[PDB]
């Protein structure tokens, strides 16, 4: 998503060049860039896999408080299980915090 | 007499083509495999053999180096079925296929094996001390008369069951008046396979 | 496209494009009608699905009153929603492929565009935001490479779009890589207009190609799938005779 | 998307889907014919038939909207003419007959079939495994005539009339980067 | 009752009238952990609320601090709670301070607990609507003088009613905790009621009523015959999937140890027989000769073990088991096979279960021991469904080496005569000794407790005594103590069992805790386990001895 998600790939970076870095800052703004103009309604940093299946199971990973979601409340508590839409997760699937897809 | 080893036959390659897990035919698909790649031998479970059918099981545990050959000849037209291609009728070099099982019944050891365990299936283990060189032994000899003078095939298994299990040389000619066994063994045109011996401790 | 006969056939469109673009070796124009079409539908659909849904959302909360209908209310909009993130993820996998195609042959279309007398422009081919996606990540790249190596290099060799000596560093499009084929016929219903096509024993219509190389000539008829060179087939294929698979 | 060369060919995953956006006849279970209620209205589909259908009578649906309502309790799919015995038979029979000609069967070979006896396991006339071997039984014959077809490989074309998506999809890269090379060596030469 | 058995359907419908929603988890399940039928209950409901496409959470939870914690951490979005294998026998209005006033709009949030319990707290049904549970048919019959005195109690001569009715109320308390009947049995009703039978169903609620034949055998002979007739109501190709009445005997993985084996671990003939000692293993093998076993054949595999006398073994056993009495060891049960995987049955599958959850993978390694339990549990939960058998087979040989180690245990127990005979109650301790480690586990020290209490039972004595057991973690410095109540032979008429016998430790415990400053903590779901300190135990015990049970 153009983040670099310093906070969970490699962890400190260091092994890059400066050059190598304020190249990769600089992909970075591209990358926010592009999806602010025409196309903002679709995520061009999104996931790949076709949409299969609707409802799916998904089991926690790791722990947090409570996130809030359209007309709902996920809570996420330690090692549970979810029986939720597709659509909604996927965006936590990729950060690692959900599994058992 | 024949009669018997055709439902044998017959059962053993419906146990091949009619077994499946889930949704994978595991035997058909090793028997790709192993043409593929020239390995002409194919790997049975005992306890799938167990599952699918108990009276074939029995029938292997009776009688072993009776029944053994016939597996391993249906193993071969199973393999011939599904690799070649009829032609609405070539090289054909497909010997006849190696049976090789795994198990997993109790261990028996070396000592305990005494006169009530003879023709049977058995399992051990041990240490391996000496080797011996290769040896040849024949499976297709091509045989030839003095006299009358005519070519005739035969087809050797090499699995033994009384000490003998040989016929050396037919008794008379085919059909004049040759001698008791008029025959010598043409060394071309014969197929080999290789064997060894082990010592264990 | 000038005008729809159905929204079915912009999207029948919009997947024979994509389908054609991933598997095409040499990047291809930009339908630009047929995804100003689509976006201005996603937008209503999702305004819609929305109102829609705010409402319900709405009368269930000013009072408890009575629950929708299980029937004839979640699965309706169920399928709408499914379907356009179904829409959105093919549209996302056309538009990264086309960036992605972009990022590889950067310098051979720039070095072709300031061309007077190419008369394929770079306008047509891209949308703006591909435009200034290309520019800035080209003068990124040049500057990071200039940092790093350029600036110890003799006065002779700094440039990065040499074409002389031993070996050039523009990357052509390969035109004669092979790519499956599969002969769709003429768009038209009647099939049988095309002054192109031509018949055989048992009649079977077929185009008659040839090929330079070989001084041969390659004969292709209606439901025959074919593996054939890419350079050969151009004109097939910008013309929708034939479609890739 | 390169994703580790993505860029070139098609995953499973895609050619499911690409299969799967496949209209298909239905046999509903459930009514929602108009008052004379929501309006379907969607983008990509005639609504017409959505809108306007009535229980136990055949109607014509995408797949995956059959396929989520045979997740519920609203759907019967109806099987095509390929998915049973007496036709299977002639289809082997006559790949048994012609050994150098590829059986007429559509692009979608072998994924319906996937995805029906994965969901619709219950609805069909005939068992289940009488099926699945017979198609194993085509799978196999399809894949030995494949083999004996691909000995000689031409630089300039080549035919195959009636490969299927995945028969095709498997075999695009190794046949490419050959002819390829192949092609690379005689213009080389020239 | 609040809901009576015909009428849970009605319930059902509202939390579709509730919870059933798009993009909103409205319906959270809280399940007793370490727990069978639990478990089942919470399968079949998890099955059922997939079918019509209701989003749903699973949690699990070991203790009521646990409990609390997560009520707390719950948003007024919830509109239905499930509590299930637990929370029957106390207030919970009281207990997470809900306030009546604060939830009218009604009520709102409804909470549904589902227990078995039948101490259960007689406020928490006829005081409260906010909380609403399934009876099992106790109310209507047996709470029927009990009730009267609670709505009454809810000019000087009066004061004799107010004194029945707390007299009526003490006597309805002061009782042990026992339970009378299955969750999943009741799951089960009300699938039949609504129409949404299964072989997965039926294959789940045998599982739950099998789960109790260890310690609620007359609760299993009273559920039998309808496991029976359900069963009876609803060429070998790759797909069949056939339930049967097949014959089988108590004996540990018998259709996956040797028969040898078997015999040699199964606690009823170690009971019978007295197989700690030399005398047990001498009957052993005369019994095996008088069959004519060899004792090579016996210690073979079930698979290739021979065939003729697999077939003859029921006419083996019918024809020699009478001398030594053991012929309560052949019951009638049920058998699962599916094509050609091979077969299983309802008993094996349930010890693969239980050990599975035994064994798999101060206040933190007490936060990391309960973590680890959960996660146990939804391991044995993902081993369930059919596509996984490497997580049986597994559970099967685990189950192996707790049973042996377990046996190993207690025959030194049994040797160093550590059992002290005192003038109420049995006790013994376990200071010191080999895989102190593993009985950390309440599961594990209940089987312990059971393969010993049957061995007591199994004597000449004539004294029905509790049984108080203990252990140590010397990391940290605490003893788990866990009460058991005596057991009848397995052998013995229904005219002697008007009445099961009950537990009075929990309210002993909780006394005595009252009284004292002990250190002690009491969370278990579970009322009869607790956790003690080393140096305080010694003076508990004898506050235990001197106060009336
Ligand atoms: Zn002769």
């Amino acid at each position: 998503n153009g983040l670099d998600l310093m906070s969970s790939s490699q962890q400190d970076t260091n092994n890059l060049s400066h050059q190598e870095q304020e190249y990769l800052k600089e992909y970075c703004d591209l990358i926010t860039d592009l999806k602010s103009g025409d196309l903002v309604d679709i995520d061009l940093s999104g996931s790949l896999v076709p949409p299969s299946d609707v409802f799916i199971d998904v089991r926690v990973l790791k722990d947090a408080g409570e996130i809030q979601t359209e007309y709902g409340v996920f809570n996420l508590i330690k090692d549970s299980q979810f029986f939720v839409r597709q659509s909604d997760v996927e965006r936590l699937i990729q950060q690692g915090y959900l599994q058992k897809i | 007499n024949d009669d018997d080893n055709t439902e044998i036959i017959k059962s053993f390659k419906n146990f091949i083509l009619e077994f499946r897990l889930d949704s994978q035919f595991i035997y058909r698909d090793q028997l790709r495999n192993n043409i593929l790649v020239k390995n002409y031998s194919l790997t049975v479970n005992m306890e799938h053999l167990i599952g699918y059918n108990e009276d074939i099981y029995k029938k292997l545990s009776d009688e072993p180096s009776d029944i053994i050959p016939l597996f391993e000849t249906a193993i071969t037209q199973v393999a011939k079925r599904i690799s070649i291609l009829s032609r609405a009728q070539l090289l054909n070099s497909l010997p006849t296929f190696q049976l090789i099982l795994n198990s997993n019944a109790n261990q028996i050891p070396l000592r305990d094996l005494d006169s009530e365990h003879v023709s049977k299936i058995v399992r051990l283990s041990g240490i391996i001390i000496s080797t011996s060189v290769l040896s040849s032994r024949a499976t297709y000899l091509s045989i030839m008369c003095r006299n009358c003078r005519h070519t005739t095939s035969i087809t050797i298994n090499n699995f033994n069951s009384i000490t003998g299990n040989t016929v050396s040389l037919p008794r008379s000619c085919l059909s004049k008046n040759c001698g008791p066994d008029p025959y010598i063994i043409i060394h071309e045109s014969s197929k080999f396979i290789d064997q060894q011996f082990l010592k264990l401790q | 496209t000038q005008i729809y006969v159905s929204p079915q056939q912009d999207f029948s469109d919009l997947m024979k494009s994509w389908k054609n673009e991933r598997c095409s070796p040499e990047l291809l124009p930009y339908p630009h009608q047929l995804m100003k079409r689509l976006l201005n539908r996603i937008s209503m659909q999702s305004q819609l699905i929305e109102n829609i849904s705010m409402g319900f959302l709405d009368m269930q909360n000013a009072s408890n009153a009575n629950p929708p209908m299980p029937n004839e209310s979640k699965l309706p909009l169920l399928c709408m929603e499914t379907e356009l993130e179904r829409l959105k993820f093919v549209i996302r996998s056309y538009i990264r492929c086309r960036l992605s195609k972009i990022d590889k042959f950067s310098l051979y279309l720039r070095q072709l565009n300031e061309d007077e007398n190419s008369l394929i422009s770079l306008t047509d081919l891209l949308s703006k935001d591909e435009i200034k996606y290309h520019d800035t990540h080209s003068l990124i790249w040049l500057k990071l490479v200039n940092d790093s190596i350029l600036k110890y290099m003799p006065e002779e060799l700094q440039a990065i779009n040499d074409t002389e000596g031993s070996v050039n560093m523009i990357d052509e499009p390969d035109w004669n890589k092979f790519v499956f084929i599969h002969v769709n016929g003429p768009p038209d219903g009647k099939w049988n207009e095309d002054p192109l096509l031509q018949e055989n024993e048992f009649g079977k219509p077929c185009y008659t190609v040839t090929i330079p190389d070989l001084k041969e000539e390659v004969e292709l008829t209606i439901g025959s799938i074919y593996v054939m060179r890419y350079e050969v087939i151009r004109d097939l294929l910008r013309d929708d005779k034939v479609a890739l698979i | 998307s390169l994703p580790a060369h993505l860029q070139q060919t098609f995953s499973p995953e895609e050619i499911q889907f690409i299969v799967e956006n496949e209209p298909i006849k239905i046999f509903p279970r459930i009514t929602t014919r108009q008052k004379i209620h929501t309006r379907w209205q969607l983008i990509t589909t005639d609504d017409k038939a959505l809108n306007n259908m009535v229980a136990m009578r055949s109607t014509e649906v995408v797949l995956w909207i059959a396929l989520l309502l045979k997740q519920q309790s609203k759907c019967s799919i109806v099987a095509p003419q390929w998915l049973t015995t007496k036709e299977l038979d002639r289809k082997i029979q006559y790949e048994k007959t012609h050994p150098d000609r590829f059986s007429e069967l559509p692009w979608n070979w072998l994924v319906l079939a996937r995805i029906l006896f994965n969901k619709a396991k219950d609805d069909f006339h005939d068992p289940i495994h009488e099926l699945r071997g017979k198609i194993q039984d085509l799978r196999e014959i399809r894949q030995i005539k494949v083999l004996k077809g691909l000995k000689y490989l031409n630089e300039s074309h080549l035919q195959l009339d009636n490969l299927s998506l995945l028969e095709i999809n498997e075999l695009r890269p190794f046949i490419t980067e050959i002819m390829d090379k192949l092609r690379e060596i005689h213009t080389a030469s020239l | 009752m609040y809901y009576g058995i015909s009428q849970f359907s009605e319930a059902y419908n509202k939390i579709l009238r509730n919870s059933s929603s798009h993009s909103s988890c409205q319906l959270v399940i809280f399940v007793s952990c370490l727990n069978i039928d639990a478990l089942c209950a919470t399968k079949m409901l998890s099955l059922l609320f997939k079918k019509q496409l209701v989003q749903s959470q699973i949690v699990p939870i070991f203790g009521y601090s646990e409990l609390r914690r997560h009520y707390s951490q719950l948003d007024d979005n919830i509109n239905s709670l499930l509590l299930v294998g637990f929370g029957g026998v106390i207030d919970l209005e009281a207990f997470l301070e809900i306030d009546p006033q604060e939830y009218v709009i009604s009520f709102r949030r409804d909470i549904y607990v589902l227990d078995a319990h039948r101490p259960w707290n007689l406020d928490n049904i006829f005081g409260s609507q906010i909380i609403q549970c399934f009876d099992d048919g106790t109310v209507d019959d047996t709470l029927g003088e009990q009730k009267e005195a609670y709505y009454k109690l809810l000019r000087k001569q009066r004061k004799k009613q107010i004194h029945e009715y707390e007299g009526v109320l003490e006597e309805y308390y002061s009782q042990g905790t026992t339970v009378v009947n299955s969750i999943s049995a009741q799951i089960y009703s009300l699938l039949s009621a609504i129409g949404e039978t299964n072989l997965s169903n039926l294959w789940l609620n045998i599982l739950g009523t099998t789960s109790l034949d260890i310690a609620y055998a007359q609760v299993y002979n009273r559920l039998y015959p309808l496991l029976q007739d359900e069963v009876k109501r609803l060429v070998k190709t790759p797909d069949t999937l056939t339930l049967n009445i097949q014959p089988d005997y108590y004996l540990f993985l018998l259709r996956h140890s040797s028969l040898y084996d078997s015999f040699y671990y199964s606690n009823y003939v170690n009971a019978k027989l007295s197989l700690w000692n030399e005398n047990g293993k001498k009957r052993l093998h005369k019994m095996f000769a008088r069959m004519g076993i060899p004792l090579s054949t016996a210690q073979e595999t079930w698979l290739y073990m021979d065939h003729s006398i697999k077939r003859e073994l029921g006419i083996i056993f019918d024809k020699n088991l009478d001398r030594y009495g053991l012929q309560d060891i052949i019951r009638d049960g049920f058998v699962r096979t599916l094509g050609y995987r091979g077969s299983i049955s309802a008993s094996e599958f349930v010890e693969a279960l239980t050990a599975l959850l035994e064994v798999g993978n101060s206040a933190q390694k007490l936060t990391n021991l309960r973590k680890r339990w959960v996660s146990n549990f939804w391991l044995s939960w993902d081993a369930l469904d059919d596509r996984k058998v490497e997580l049986l087979n597994r559970g099967i040989q685990l189950a192996q080496d707790l049973q042996r180690a377990i046996f190993n245990t207690g025959v030194a127990i049994l040797e160093k005569k550590l059992i002290k005979h005192l003038r109420i109650y049995r006790l013994c301790v376990l200071q010191d000794g080999p895989d102190l480690d593993l009985y950390r586990n309440p599961l594990t020290l209940l089987r312990l407790g059971n393969w010993l209490i049957e061995c007591c039972a199994e004597s000449e004595d004539k004294q029905l005594l509790p049984m108080v057991l203990a252990s140590i973690d010397e990391n940290t410095d605490t003893y788990l103590v866990a009460g058991l109540t005596p057991r009848y032979p397995r052998g013995l008429d229904t005219i002697h069992t008007k009445k099961p016998i009950l537990n009075n430790f929990s309210m002993a415990f909780q006394q005595i805790t009252a009284e004292t400053d002990a250190k002690v903590r009491i969370d278990n779901f579970e009322s009869s386990i607790i956790e003690i300190r080393r140096e305080d135990l010694s003076p508990f015990l004898e506050k235990l001895t001197l106060s009336g049970l």
